[PDB]
């Protein structure tokens, strides 16, 4: 395609992202080439234009062009550093140079001034002018265009380092002491007596030193300087001094890539990532290899530890063959069955990552010219101080060591538990919560308690919340007060009470966790048991962030587990080569796609109500991470807009990852959010409403009004803790049978308000009376023996009055269309005959007083619009009486379908 | 193991010779049959215990000494043996039914078990065979076969062993090392002529070439029947035991033994600081003291290295590449650096750190090396490594030649204890009962189980 393009020159702009790595596309002029710009996006000017005839090769001038670059940052380099050297403030020049220029003179005038400043051992004025200049660094942050902001923050890392340094060497001792941490720190050093000039500068590490190519490297994400940093650039240096190779190997996370690549950006190279068990073919890869020779640039293998058996021995013999090349100082090596130039420059590196067998190690091929290193995860407290000063936080150091402490602290006095995870996870996701806390609150000690009490704090169980109390008292010596309080209170309590929910403390105080959490994080999970009120929590949030400021909403439920990867995220047709959408990009598709329907004044929420899998989870860790985009293994790459927010509706988290669960904001329901008498209440709301669109005014308002005070919670509380006595088969608490007892109890009230008209007040009382016992009997203790059913029976006729009606082990309301009273009968008993031919069929079935009382609980739940389980031994009748309750009546058509060890969800639809 | 495989023919081979060594008449063992079978059991331990390592050395001789004095002698001595045994290990615990007077090498053997010498507990059974083991001499000669495969673990090489012999066995040993296409061509071209010119022949480290081994060695090494019908020639195979699997036909093909051999700290100091000016100077007077110490530090590192996991958690092979870089980072600091002692505050941190520290990933093996760099290079004009050496600074002159002379001679006048693996090192005696202890108990371990299957 490119060769084809040496008429326009125009297509070579989309390649060269891919030829050069850093830079995206070419800025163009009318005939000439004005300069380039970096996917960061920022633009290189070349001092001196390239002009472009029509008979040109796109080699010769992109040949030509890959030199004006390093000379064009060579370039700003030097003036860069020329300014500077003649003291000027770094806000003024910033404006002029790219990050790469600016960096580079930054790094050297800092490594000739604390030369002459520890000759002379006068630290303190250089550190107070470095800590001037990077306030003025972070001053001048907050009033930032899009593009110099990051630039800006590269900047803050690279002087908070130049101020840790120097702060380093002020504390030594003795003379020995300072000189032996200069000997560590990366120092940057420049021949003002020498030609060739892209040659000046190099790099001075323990003693060893490294040329700087000036490849532009754009504006990257600097890595913050940790002293475990900076041994992995001296164990890289020291590996390189002796044309060995660099091989990191450590748990996953550790940043052994983003390592080699900080170091080939502060060397001014960038690091060509080879990525490794992404079904990476090895053609490409020699090709690649062949190329990284050819130029010289440094070639990381990232998760090397994970490759096929035949293309892992191919790639280190190639490996191998570059490494002898180098060693020996030989040109043009043998490989890809040519040879080809070895420019001296070269270099690989290996990642590997920890496999199922615990410790991975190199092929033995290279192991002779290979230098491994651990990689650690840094200490907690180093970068912890050193975010806290990104940040504008006064007294850094000390409120790194109080949340240090405070977080061991509660890892040491916290029961243990699955998702307690106090790590430097913990710690980063505290401070990324702190980061826009700042707008709302100052930068000091009670902007961390309150980002601590939004993101420790909900995580926590109710026996570990006095423990986080009174430590964070005992610590922080302020505890702080959160603001925003009355109107979404009140918003939260209108949104509540509109829908039936009870605005009880522990209700509140979890929708203003959810409510809290979900203002900054954009994933969330809801972990708690099994009618907690994870549900009932998170739509009354959304009702009232809807009310109180008017964003629209919308919802999409998805059970995760129902659905297969390939309908979740998307399926491809390898036969047919088509990528199919599933549903999680459809409707994230028809979020960034369409602007007709109100999507940017709305908040999308997608509620995964279901529980979750590592595997599952990992086809989205994209969007779980800062990167915050969905990555298809085919297709195009989706951005989530700010709106798009994740939630996760489980009630365990003992197969969930602990990087899912450091990411995403957690909920912990440690109890339930309501009373029984709340549920009871909301429930009976919930029925009357239902109840209102088929009644009358009078006879509704009489009717709920005997149906509340018929029952007190001082009699049913005695109730359902007896129930608890009773064993239960396929057992489930009571407070999910609160639904059942409540929804059959106002069904059968309202099935019979015919005969409720002409009937006295104390029958009246009395039927409301005796069919809420039967549902509760039939509610609690309906999953019992038989025998505990007559106890429970025994039970409900003590606690309830002893005026009202008392339920027997039969007692039915049977109505007559000749007479006005209830007339509750039991015990009927009937008689049939069939003849001998009858004697086998689907449906034939012997009336007796069991099989009569199970036909008429099975119809009155089936016409309360409720699910039954009919759970008993095999050969019991289960399926004799649902037919039997079913042939009778002329509503009802059985499907009837059987499951096995294995039925697909697709079986139920056939 | 990978290593250990046994076939039908060389144990018919090995009872074949049985018969064919018409050797010294042995003990007078009554009938002709007792003979025979006590002369099968010292041939089978004889060869077939050159192929295993010490721990399974050492379980043959406890298990084949079971077997045999199961039949030979009475009860008494079986269930004495069995519950002796049964205190080695630390499953079990009692008193063997000691009858006096009437198992005496058993008494010996209590005596040895209750004074906890399980090393020599061990090499009782060892000694009850009467039968001296085959060096790699006896190995090589006898066997009437062109190929043997040297194995060992990573820490120790046998191929000085292996040149030692052949100097001494008629002709012209060839090292043949791998790597690279140029050395596998290389060695096919060398291989190709020297079953014609009958040179004994060396593959160091088949194990990175695995792949080419498993394509052409292979395959060469079962279809050449005819070289023994070639030059009379041996080719030589060196591996490790830890490295990857061999192939099983090629392995069976040829002979295999692991040469083991530790080689103590002090032949090891001595052996470097030889080894370090035979390819010359580099600089002056203290660049030659800070190589000694070095090559002192690298011989206790990896001494220590050895117990595991005492002194170290885990094993960590400390090879030459580690020696190489240090050296060369010594003499980068002395070079830029002047005559002064002032840098050793980082020659330790780097050293102990970056080079030798770079392996280890548990805090506690870091501490080890870092202690042992903080005992080994601070040092103020007298250093004592050891309990039993002085290291005195160099002198004023400067003489280089003479320093290492004295160098030399320091290391000649002393001699190890017996104890340096508690004294030398500065782990304590009773972590090396504890190690002995528990080697003894899976030697223990591993015989039971193999008796009751
Ligand atoms: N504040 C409240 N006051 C009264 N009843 C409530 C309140 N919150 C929840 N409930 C009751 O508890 C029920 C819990 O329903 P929800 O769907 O929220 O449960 P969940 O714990 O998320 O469980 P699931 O795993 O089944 O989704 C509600 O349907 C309602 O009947
Ligand atoms: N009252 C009854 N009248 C007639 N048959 C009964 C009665 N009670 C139990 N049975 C017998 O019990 C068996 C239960 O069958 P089925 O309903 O298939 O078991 P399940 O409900 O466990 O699947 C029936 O075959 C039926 O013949
Ligand atoms: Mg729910």
């Amino acid at each position: 395609k490119i060769i084809g393009s040496g008429k326009h020159h125009d297509q070579v702009s989309k390649f060269m992202k891919k030829m050069f790595g850093s830079i995206e596309s070419i800025i163009f002029l009318e005939d000439f080439i004005t300069g380039v710009r970096s996917v960061e996006g920022e633009v290189l000017n070349l001092n001196e234009k390239i002009e472009l005839k029509d008979s040109i090769q796109a080699q010769e001038w992109l040949n030509i062009l890959d030199t004006e670059i390093k000379l064009s940052v060579f370039t700003q380099f030097r003036d860069c550093l020329g300014q500077l050297k003649d003291g000027t403030d770094i806000e003024v020049v910033v404006s002029k140079y790219i990050f790469q220029a600016i960096l580079l003179s930054a790094q050297v005038m800092w490594t000739e001034l604390v030369e002459k400043c520890l000759q002379t051992n006068q630290f303190s004025k250089y550190w107070k002018e470095v800590d001037m200049k990077i306030k003025g660094l972070l001053d001048k942050l907050n009033k930032s265009s899009d593009n110099v902001k990051k630039k800006i923050e590269a900047l803050l890392v690279e002087y908070l380092h130049f101020n840790n340094v120097i702060g380093q060497l002020k504390n030594c001792s003795t003379k020995e002491e300072a000189r032996l941490l200069w000997a560590k720190v990366q120092k940057f050093y420049q021949k003002n007596d020498t030609l060739d000039d892209l040659n000046s500068v190099f790099i001075s590490q323990s003693g060893y030193l490294l040329q700087y190519k000036f490849e532009y490297i754009g504006i990257p994400e600097r890595l913050i300087y940790t002293p475990l940093l900076l041994i992995g650039f001296a164990t890289l240096t020291d590996s390189l001094h002796q044309k060995y190779g660099g091989c990191f190997f450590g748990p996953a996370g550790t940043g052994k890539t983003e390592t080699v690549k900080a170091f080939g950006q502060n060397l001014g190279r960038v690091v060509v990532v080879f990525n490794c068990d992404d079904s990476f073919d090895y053609q490409v890869l020699s090709r690649l290899l062949v190329g990284i020779t050819q130029i010289g640039a440094w070639g990381c293998f990232d998760e090397f530890n994970r490759l096929d058996e035949k293309v892992l021995s191919a790639v280190s013999a190639n490996i191998q063959q570059i490494q002898n090349g180098l060693q020996v100082g030989k040109s043009h090596i043998t490989l890809l069955e040519e040879e080809t130039p070895l420019s001296p420059h070269t270099a690989v590196f290996i990642t590997l990552n920890p496999g199922y067998n615990g410790r991975s190690e190199l092929p033995e091929n290279l192991k002779k010219s290979f230098r491994e290193f651990s990689m650690k995860s840094p200490q907690s407290g180093t970068i912890a101080e050193m975010i806290l000063q990104i940040m504008g936080f006064e007294d850094s150091k000390s409120l790194a060591s109080k949340i240090v402490h405070f977080l061991e602290l509660l890892s040491s006095k916290c029961s243990s538990m699955n998702h307690y995870h106090f790590g430097l996870r913990t710690l980063k996701g505290v401070l990324r919560n702190c980061s826009p806390l700042i707008s709302e609150f100052g930068e000091g000690e009670k902007t961390v308690v309150e980002s601590l009490k939004r993101v420790i704090l909900p995580s926590l169980g109710d026996t570990d919340e006095l423990v986080f109390k009174d430590e964070l008292s005992k610590i922080f010596d302020s505890a702080g007060t959160p603001l925003n309080s009355k109107a979404i209170v009140q918003c939260l309590k209108d949104a509540g009470q509109r829908s039936g929910f009870s605005m009880s403390e522990e209700f509140l105080k979890k929708c203003m966790q959810f409510y809290y959490m979900q203002k900054t994080q954009q994933a969330l999970i809801l972990v708690g048991k099994a009618g907690c009120g994870k549900t009932a929590t998170w739509k009354t949030v959304i009702d009232a962030m809807a009310i109180f400021d008017g964003h629209a909403n919308v919802v999409y439920v998805i059970d995760t587990k129902v659905l297969t990867k390939e309908s979740l995220y998307g399926s491809m047709l390898k036969a047919t080569l088509e990528w199919r959408d599933g549903l999680f990009t459809s409707i994230l598709r028809r979020v960034n796609d369409d602007i007709t329907g109100t999507f940017k004044n709305s908040r999308i929420w997608v509620v995964f109500d279901s529980d979750l899998d590592p595997e599952y989870v990992e086809a989205m860790n994209s969007v779980l991470d800062d990167n915050k985009i969905l990555t298809l293994p085919n297709g195009e790459r989706l951005p989530i807009p700010p709106n798009f927010r994740i939630l996760f509706e489980t009630d365990n988290l003992d197969h969930t990852t602990p990087a899912t669960i450091t990411r995403c904001g957690l909920l912990w329901f440690s109890t339930d959010v309501c009373s029984i008498s709340s549920k009871i209440d909301h429930l009976l709301n919930k029925s009357y409403e239902a109840l209102d669109n088929k009644l009358s005014m009078f006879e509704l308002d009489k009717l709920k009004d005997l149906i509340s005070d018929s029952f007190d919670m001082a009699s049913l509380t005695n109730i359902f803790t007896c129930s608890n006595d009773l064993v239960h088969i396929l057992g489930v608490r009571t407070f999910n049978k609160l639904e059942t007892a409540v929804q059959l109890a106002v069904h059968l009230i309202s099935s019979y308000r015919q005969w409720f008209q002409n009937l006295d007040d104390k029958s009246l009382k009395d039927v409301i009376t005796l069919l809420i016992k039967r549902s509760l009997l039939y509610a609690l203790a309906g999953d019992s023996t038989g025998e505990s059913q007559r106890a429970f029976i025994q039970t409900i006729n003590t606690y309830f009055g002893h005026d009202s009606q008392e339920l027997s082990d039969y007692s039915t309301i049977v109505i007559a269309n000749d007479k006005l009273s209830f007339s509750s009968f039991c015990s009927e008993i009937p008689s049939v005959s069939l003849e001998a031919h009858e004697v086998m069929r689907p449906d034939i079935v012997i009336p007796t007083i069991d099989t009569i009382k199970h036909e008429k609980i099975f119809y009155d739940l089936l016409n309360s619009k409720r699910g039954i389980i009919l759970c008993g031994p095999p050969g019991s009748g289960k399926t004799m009486i649902m037919n039997n309750a079913l042939r009778n009546s002329s509503l009802y058509d059985v499907v009837g379908i059987n499951f096995s060890k294995d039925t697909t969800t697709e079986h139920i639809l056939s | 193991h990978w290593f250990y495989g046994i076939s039908i023919g060389q144990f018919l081979s090995c009872f074949k010779r049985v018969f064919i060594k018409k050797s010294r008449e042995t003990r007078a063992a009554r009938t002709r049959v007792d003979e025979i079978l006590w002369l099968l059991y010292q041939e089978v331990y004889c060869q077939f215990s050159t192929a295993l390592d010490k721990k399974f050395k050492m379980i043959m001789a406890m298990t084949m000494f079971c077997l045999y004095k199961f039949d030979i002698e009475s009860e008494q001595y079986k269930e004495a043996v069995l519950t002796m045994i049964g205190v080695l290990s630390e499953s079990s615990d009692g008193v063997p039914k000691l009858t006096v007077d009437t198992n005496n090498d058993l008494r010996y053997l209590w005596d040895y078990v209750t004074t906890k010498s399980y090393i020599s507990a061990l090499n009782w059974f060892k000694n009850e065979f009467f039968v001296d083991e085959w060096n790699i001499a006896d190995v090589v000669a006898n066997s009437e076969n062109n190929y043997f495969t040297m194995a060992s673990e990573r820490d120790v090489d046998g191929t000085f062993k292996l040149i030692e012999l052949a100097k001494a066995s008629k002709e012209s040993l060839k090292i043949i090392p791998l790597g690279s296409i140029e050395n596998l061509n290389y060695a096919q071209e060398e291989i190709s002529k020297s079953k014609i010119e009958g040179g004994w022949i060396l593959l160091q480290n088949i194990q990175m070439s695995l792949s080419w081994v498993k394509t052409y060695l292979h395959k060469h090494v079962e279809e050449t029947k005819a070289a023994e019908e070639h030059e009379k020639f041996k080719m030589f195979m060196t591996c490790h035991l830890t490295g990857d699997k061999l192939p099983a036909p090629l392995l069976q093909r040829t002979d295999r033994f692991v040469y083991e051999d530790i080689p103590g700290i002090l032949d090891t100091v001595k052996d470097l600081w030889g080894s370090q000016f035979f390819t010359g100077k580099i600089s002056g007077v203290w660049s030659v003291y800070c190589t000694f110490l070095l090559s002192w530090f690298h011989a206790l590192i990896t001494a220590r290295t050895r117990l595991v996991p005492h002194g170290f958690s885990k094993k960590y092979y400390f090879n030459d590449c580690d020696f190489q870089f240090a050296s060369v980072y010594l003499e980068n600091v002395l070079a830029t650096n002047s005559t002064n002692n002032i840098p050793w505050a980082q020659v330790r941190d780097h050293i102990a750190t970056i080079v030798y520290g770079g392996k280890i990933d548990e805090e506690k093996d870091l501490e080890v090396v870092a202690k042992l760099c903080a005992h080994v290079f601070c040092g103020s004009d007298n250093l004592q490594i050891v309990p039993g050496v002085r290291i005195p600074q160099p002198l004023l002159q400067q003489s280089e030649e003479e320093e290492r002379a004295r160098l030399t001679a320091i290391l000649s006048n002393t001699i190890e204890p017996a104890d340096s693996l508690s004294s030398w090192l500065q782990l304590p005696r009773e972590s090396i009962l504890n190690y002995e202890r528990l080697q003894a108990k899976e030697v223990a371990s591993s015989t039971e189980q193999l008796l009751q299957e």
